[PDB]
């Protein structure tokens, strides 16, 4: 008997543009490269739901203002598993401590830089501190459509393999193989 | 707004080092210098990013580095295809992205 | 891969404006950063300005504020510089270069566009 482990989920990440860029002239300004970053984010999430229902028929202070609009959808529905998480966690706290980044500009916070500042300079700090944020979530999307590429090749594999005998595990499944 | 020496010379098969001298509002701010190399006739390429990296398809013997409000680049084992422009830069308190002189290694 | 291609040379007499365009390909042109830098012959890099093709914000350097105006058209990926009110002292290579992922603040130029050769004589 030969035991392997499958990775078939990725947590599900969407983001809500209207509190992560801010007013509401910021997000007719800087909407479109955010709808193009949510819409990768949703279809990821999509992409692990039904890699889930195929192979089977800063998390933990989530666990939303309080973190810039950077949600946690949860699903409807041990080496590998465990790097599983651990890259996924090392994504999204890098993502959150990248938000706390000042970008270049005289704060990190949206409320000092219409404080003190002068518009026609803060018009040009704001688009660079929105746009680096917004650059910095472009990274996180290009990282989670690498990784949800590996476990799509995973669940994809997964989904053929489903004597075996399968039993489930956080974010995917083990096969115990009798020969 | 970065001074830079105008040109530097010597043999090939050594170490040279050239530097790049801002203000502090400037270099000394935190901002990231970078540098870049000009081949005659043709556009500039990026030579050194994040003051100490190197990027692809760009040998080892390139190095940089900054203290306070100076920056410097350094050659290892210089040779015929080195011989080329090169430029420094830095990003203000106004984030406007500000190039040095040229640099003619000869 | 990532590609900035120019258009052609422009021989505009004193007086009249440019139309300089920037073509990307190989990238999402929302996103990242357009900057205008152009290079006289015989002399160094001295930069002109960057737009951001998200919000078309612009910032210019102080020796070109109010003669150049950068647009950009996201349909066709394409940047259009516009340097009006031409002089002898303008004839140049104008460079198109992108702007790299920011990671802790303004970081590089990640591709360098072709070169533009505007002559600017009577």
């Amino acid at each position: 008997v030969t035991t392997e482990i499958l990775p078939v989920s990725m947590t599900k990440t969407s983001v809500d543009c209207t509190m992560y860029i801010c007013c509401s002239n910021l997000l007719l300004q800087y909407g479109s490269f955010c709808t193009q970053l949510n819409r990768a984010l949703t279809g990821i999430a999509v992409e692990q739901d039904k890699n889930t229902q195929e192979v089977f028929a800063f998390i933990k202070q989530y666990g939303a203002q309080k973190f810039n609009g950077l949600t946690v959808l949860p699903p409807l529905l041990l080496g590998k598993l465990q790097d599983v998480v651990n890259q996924n966690a090392q994504a999204l706290n890098t993502l959150v401590k990248q938000l706390s980044s000042n970008f270049g500009a005289i704060s990190s916070v949206l409320n000092d830089i219409l404080s003190r500042l002068d518009p026609p300079e803060a018009e040009v700090q704001i688009d660079r501190l929105i746009t680096g944020r917004l650059q910095s979530l472009q990274t996180y999307v290009t990282q989670q459509l690498i990784r949800a590429a590996e476990i799509r090749a995973s669940a994809n594999l997964a989904a053929t393999k489903m004597m075996s005998f399968p039993q489930s595990a956080p974010h995917g499944v083990v096969f115990l193989h009798v020969t | 707004v970065l001074s830079q020496p105008p040109s530097v010379s010597g043999a090939p098969g050594q170490r040279v080092t050239i530097s790049c001298t801002g203000s502090s509002s400037n270099i000394g701010a935190g901002y990231d210098v970078h540098w870049y190399q000009q081949l005659p006739g043709t556009a500039p390429k990026l030579l050194i990013y994040g003051n100490n990296n190197r990027p692809s398809g760009v040998p080892d013997r390139f190095s940089g580095s900054k203290s306070g409000t100076s920056a410097s680049l350094a050659i290892t084992g210089l040779q015929a295809e080195d011989e080329a422009d090169y430029y420094c830069q830095s990003y203000d308190r106004s984030l406007s992205v500000v190039f040095g002189g040229g640099t003619k290694l000869t | 891969q990532v590609q900035l291609v120019q258009s052609g040379a422009e021989v505009k007499k004193p007086g009249a404006s440019v139309k300089v365009s920037c073509k990307a390909s190989g990238y999402t042109f929302t996103g990242y950063y357009i900057h205008w830098v152009r290079q006289a012959p015989g002399q160094g890099l001295e930069w002109m300005g960057w737009i951001n093709p998200n919000s078309d914000v612009t910032n210019y350097a102080q020796k070109f504020q109010g003669r150049v105006t950068m647009t950009r058209d996201t349909s066709i990926s394409t940047a259009y510089m516009e340097l009006s009110r031409l002089r002898s002292d303008d004839t140049a290579v104008y460079y198109c270069a992108r702007e790299a992922t920011m990671i802790r603040g303004p970081s590089d130029f990640d591709y360098w566009g072709q070169g533009t050769l505007v002559t600017v004589s009577s």
